[PDB]
């Protein structure tokens, strides 16, 4: 399942880097990185499958929210300069 | 096995009633012409059997169940001596108990309507 | 040039001082990085050098030399 | 709505009328006290004393209609004394009636008793 | 497959334009409108004032006379209780009708429990109050008169302008519940001489959980606040103003102001179609309320010898409503139908049809056909119908 | 370019998962939850029960103990006024603290106008009440004790469990205003002996205009309804329940339950970073409150000899808040800062920083850099700074 | 301006028959037809330009709402069978 | 956050202090009653009774700082009699101060009057 | 039959009772339809016979014969 988890991690990061809002983009990237690092030494296949399903649901939510925020986009933050 | 309970209607009339042990307050009040709605007929669904219990006998009643309490949440003009009349059963320690009918019930009758006895 | 950009990106993505990035250094043995860190390094290389590395080529990218060769060729 | 109430409503059992002037037909017409529910239940009793036909007509809610259909299909095949042993508690437990719909089971039991009493009165 | 929605009196779908206006404040402009020190607060405040101006423009009022609430229930509570409690020292009498909404009626009942005197005016069989009765019921200590503009159950329209004229002549504050009237029929607070008005967001294709109350400023009408706090909304309604909700309410008000004439013509045509098609195919069907003073979007029909919830259950593919006591959580009969003089059996047989902005001729025809078929079936099942056919005339039934 | 938002106390941004949960009910599921005869009503009611279970699961309560409101203001009004008016015939005394939110304070002041007796407990310099003082203030005719869990201005925590123990020993109802504590610190109504709790939607990254109140069912706590109508929400709040808003509140509660530990560790690290970087570069900077009983996400600092609103105007690209009297529509000073014993010129110099779920280290560093620069400039301009330099 | 008006009308109809929801789709289509036939005889070019700008704004709103409704779609109505 | 207040706060005029021991310098240090705003204003007069230099130091809000800087630049170039005619209403009208901000103009006028009074008292 | 479906579409979109739509009748002169009605007829032809008529051909489609020739060609 390593390949599946690595592909899902890459897709989650790629989709979260397309958030139009600074707070959402940074929080999503940091949360994905931290959660995948925290769940690195899990051995139970049932727990791994549960985490994979939850990550898939989160990726769907991320896709929808990213495109809605792209539809309704505002001015960039001052620190993004 | 005779229990004497007084009913006080909305206008303040003092109706004395000679009940029996094991009797139901709603059925007894409806038998003696007391205008207590009791729409659901002791089904714990309407909360229109709401009555006020005298302080001298409120502590002598079985404590209300969770369903009676939930249903009392829906009764207007709720007080600390409030009970559902359909859930009260006459007992020999309820001698001289007085049940006061509140001014309004859960069902809206602002035109002065009086439901037919149930 | 290009290969100093590659070394610089590898350095800031593996936090390695910007001296251990050598032309034969491996990503997982020599440097300190796991599979998740490598996914991030490949994405950073894609972001800097605008391209879309396929899965096979990304899997082939395991060393600084491999990344150097890919970025030069493409 | 419950699936059993929905089934008895969408496919009502033994809906019709019987000759109430017959010697062997009891008619029970009852009405709910706290609502407009009205049930008309009729039975047919043979020479043995066993109910061979039951039929209802109900003006009321879906729970009342389900209760009437179930009451008909329950007293079918029984005798007078056994039909007298059918309780609104049984009907409500079978139909999973909520506490606000128990008047339907009460009315069904009242209609069964009324039909049985009418048959006993004419016989 | 999902059922058709014909219950617009209960609530309406959100308008896509309203949602489009709301989304930016749900995504990017999340600032507190009461934050005075930064741009998030400034832009939220600007949006709130824009929405206030939109609502005021819809109802023909000044923007400063609009107070944002959480709904028409809160608006009615604020109006009735605040006026009665503010003018308690000299005015102790309130006047309302017997066909008012539950919020107004319960506020009046709670005020009765507070020592006030409340007169519930009867209505004629048409559902319309009598102006002579109102004038006779006005007392020297009367505080407030509350008459709803459009009934939510039968859809009759009250003579709001004449009531306001009478109240102004007698120096009595006039409040109207226009939750079913805003954005559907023309409303002018100055022409109708209205002192207080209640507005519901989700009855005009706006978001749920938002409303407004109009309070006249000249001559000034005062209320005693029910929600204590930081003094927001000029001190009449404390608490944080829900900027996305008020923006949606303002957008809905603007859309209604732009589309009222077209919507009314389309709804009148659809209502006429539905009523004639129902009446020409089903005997013993009566309409509750007088058609001459009726809003076409709310149709209440009584189907004789058929019980309302049984009909609703048969119409499982159409979302509707009924006044039957079997549909109530406490077996409550329809007090509006009781007040307009309907018989009990016919009141148990009432069905409410709602036609709105998004209703289609296709839906109306489907509903009519389903109604005809299922009413015929249920009448074939009806002991009351059999009794009337025989001639028993419903004289004797054992009610136990 | 827009400024940086560090004002999480006033309101929070909507969480994207909360918005994703809300949108279906804003688009397709628009039925009335109180409609009893059709599928739209059934699905709306199912969603609202799901949200009720979510909130109850977050606060460790039973779902039937949750009542949906329009916000923590209405929740506080309901709790205080309903309890006091229901138990009027015997209980005429209410107890609250001097640093409570304006909704609680105004409810108590309106009840005082209604013939009730209200005791406002003072706090120590740390901002925490005295348990001996509360015990002495409890009378035989005391109806309710109201103490907020987390202060919205200085961020100090109150001994909620000890207060609940005292109130249950003395047979007095306990209300807590947790509008700044839900989903940020652990809350357990059964372990803290809490009878009433107030919850706000937009303080927990949920939608605005929605809130909840927890009313204990065992033993039963009764309130007198403030909003009349058709008797929804168990007869304690009438009117239509906003389904999208309650689904959003439930989703926010679920997300907070799943994210609280991560958020607390991240916020704590960011908070010490901010406080240490400010205090290491700017002299004469004090913290308002007590660090031992402090929620790190609410930082209130006083910059001596610099006015709060002037500092805020210098910090144009950071969205912050101050306790100055010049930031008030009625020139009102900070009563919380007065209660904790802060001198007036330092109460006029307070800035409330806010660190939340979406705050970043880059934003913290930028804010610290700008604060140091502008406090240095304003201190160069300050006559009070000049006089202190001159030993006056 | 005839060609511009006819292109805008075609675009508006094309985008409106993409609504996932029956009520929104039917209402938008019928409203566009009714409004365009209502404003068929206008002569003032300033009024025509105002109407065209309003139509452009409405078309943008329709695009955004259609995509959002496609993102959050539900089952079909009974009459759509 | 009106444009003139912003300009006068972000580019304040004549920030500093003058020597207090000088005969031709008057220092006015006054505070606000309802808030903590404090202005210190110093002026310099010459043989012809003309105010040639002025400086300010303000602990207060942005509107108070802007009012003090406007007061300094308005007082420069006038005499004592002309500076006595500078009212708070003129400052408020120029800065477009909202009703909650009149204390700033009041306190700036008070600082001007205190500085002139201190100068003439030294004379 | 393709031309039968085209004629059915034109009759449904124009309300002309399915009798006067011939192989030489025009949409504007012979039949009652304006520019807005023609836009709808073209889109409904696209709806039925799945295709995306460009503007070049759409401007050419003015008669039943033109529509039938275009559909039979594509
Ligand atoms: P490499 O050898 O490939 O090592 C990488 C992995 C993790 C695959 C390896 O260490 C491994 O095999 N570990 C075993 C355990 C495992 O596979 N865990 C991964 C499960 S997936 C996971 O952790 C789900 C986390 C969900 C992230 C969503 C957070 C985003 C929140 C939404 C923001 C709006
Ligand atoms: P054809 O025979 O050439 O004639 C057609 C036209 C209209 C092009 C022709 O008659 C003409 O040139 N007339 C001149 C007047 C004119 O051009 N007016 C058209 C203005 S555009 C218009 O009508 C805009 C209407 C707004 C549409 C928005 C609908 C709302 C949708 C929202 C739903 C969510
Ligand atoms: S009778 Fe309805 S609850 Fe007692
Ligand atoms: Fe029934
Ligand atoms: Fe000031």
């Amino acid at each position: 399942s390593r390949a599946q988890v690595l592909a899902l991690y890459r897709a989650m990061l790629r989709e979260s880097k397309r958030f139009s809002a600074y707070n959402y983009r940074t929080y999503a990237v940091r949360r994905i990185r931290d959660a995948f690092r925290e769940n690195k030494n899990v051995k139970d296949p049932v727990e791994i499958q549960t985490l994979v399903n939850k990550a898939k649901r989160d990726l769907g939510v991320i896709r929808r929210q990213v495109h809605i925020g792209q539809l309704y986009s505002t001015d960039k933050l001052i620190i993004e300069n | 096995d005779v229990v004497n309970v007084v009913f006080v209607d909305r206008s303040g009339q003092r109706i004395p009633v000679s009940g029996r042990v094991g009797d139901n307050v709603l059925h007894l009040a409806q038998r003696h012409g007391v205008d207590l709605e009791g729409a659901c007929e002791a089904s714990l669904a309407c909360s229109t059997c709401h009555v006020y219990v005298s302080e001298d006998h409120l502590d002598l009643l079985p404590p209300p169940e969770e369903r009676e309490d939930d249903m009392l949440d829906m009764a207007p003009l709720l007080q600390e001596n409030s009970r559902l009349g359909c859930q009260i059963v006459l007992t020999p320690e309820l001698e001289g108990a007085e049940f006061t009918l509140p001014k309004i019930t859960r069902n809206f009758y602002v035109d002065g309507h009086v439901p037919k006895p149930h | 040039t290009i290969e100093e950009r590659v070394k610089k990106i590898i350095g800031e993505q593996l936090g390695v001082k910007q001296e251990e990035v050598t032309n034969n250094a491996s990503f997982v043995e020599d440097l300190g990085a796991d599979s998740l860190d490598t996914v991030e390094l490949v994405m950073a290389l894609e972001e800097e050098f605008d391209t879309e590395i396929p899965d096979e080529e990304a899997e082939k990218i395991t060393t600084v030399q491999a990344a150097i060769d890919y970025i030069n060729g493409h | 709505y419950h699936k059993k109430v929905v089934d008895h409503y969408e496919n009502p059992r033994n809906v019709g009328s019987l000759d109430k002037t017959s010697k062997n037909v009891g008619t029970g017409l009852v009405g709910a006290p706290a609502c407009g529910d009205v049930m008309k239940l009729q039975i047919q009793v043979d020479e043995k004393g066993k109910i061979v036909d039951a039929r209802f007509k109900t003006f009321g809610c879906g729970s009342a209609i389900a209760s009437s259909s179930l009451a008909t299909e329950w007293v079918k095949g029984k005798t007078v004394e056994e039909a007298l042993t059918i309780k609104n508690t049984d009907i409500a437990k079978e139909l999973c009636l909520p506490p606000v719909k128990l008047h339907c089971s009460m009315l069904a039991e009242d209609a069964i008793k009324a039909a049985l009493a009418d048959y006993k009165l004419k016989q | 497959l999902r059922p058709l929605y014909m219950d617009v009196q209960a609530t309406t779908p959100l308008d896509p334009r309203v949602l489009d206006a709301m989304l930016p404040y749900l995504i990017n402009y999340y600032g507190n409108p009461h934050s005075r020190t930064h741009a998030y607060g400034w832009e939220s405040e600007a949006a709130m004032e824009r929405a206030r101006q939109q609502v005021a423009s819809l109802i023909g009022a000044d923007p400063r006379e609009i107070i944002f609430t959480s709904g028409a229930t809160e608006s009615n509570n604020i109006a009735i209780k605040g006026v009665a409690r503010f003018y308690r020292s000299r005015k102790k009498h309130l006047i309302t009708t017997q066909t008012e909404h539950k919020c107004v009626l319960d506020s009046c009942r709670s005020l009765e429990a507070e020592g006030f005197q409340v007169t519930y005016l009867p209505v004629q069989k048409s559902g319309i109050i009598d102006l002579k009765e109102l004038e006779a019921a006005i007392q020297p200590d009367t505080s407030l008169v509350s008459v709803m503009t459009v009934n939510n159950e039968i859809g009759v329209k009250q003579p709001i302008a004449e009531i306001g004229r009478i109240c102004s002549s007698r120096k009595v504050y006039f409040h109207t519940d226009a939750a079913q009237a805003v954005g559907k029929i023309p409303l002018d607070v100055n022409d109708m001489k209205i002192d207080l008005m209640s507005i519901s967001g989700h009855k005009i294709y706006g978001p749920k959980g938002v409303g407004a109350i109009y309070i006249r400023r000249r001559p000034r009408v005062r209320v005693e606040a029910l929600q204590s706090g930081g003094g927001q909304e000029r001190g009449m309604r404390s608490g944080t103003v829900p900027t996305p909700l008020v923006v949606g309410l303002g957008a809905a008000c603007e859309v209604a102001q732009q589309e009222m004439e077209y919507d009314h013509k389309r709804i009148s045509k659809l209502s006429e179609r539905l009523i004639q098609n129902i009446m020409k195919s089903l005997p013993d069907v009566v309409m509750n309320g007088d058609p001459k003073h009726h809003y076409p979007g709310c149709i209440n029909l009584s189907f004789a010898y058929v019980e309302g919830e049984s009909l609703l259950m048969a119409l499982k593919d159409v979302a509707l409503s009924s006044g039957s006591a079997c549909t109530s959580a406490s077996l409550e009969p329809s007090y509006v139908l009781r007040a307009i003089g309907t018989d009990e059996d016919l009141a148990h047989s009432s069905i409410r049809f709602g036609i709105g902005r998004f209703t289609t001729e296709e839906e109306v025809d489907y509903t009519v056909e389903k109604c005809i078929q299922h009413v015929k079936r249920l009448r074939e099942m009806s002991p009351l119908w059999e009794m009337v056919q025989d001639g028993i005339d419903l004289k004797s039934i054992k009610w136990t």
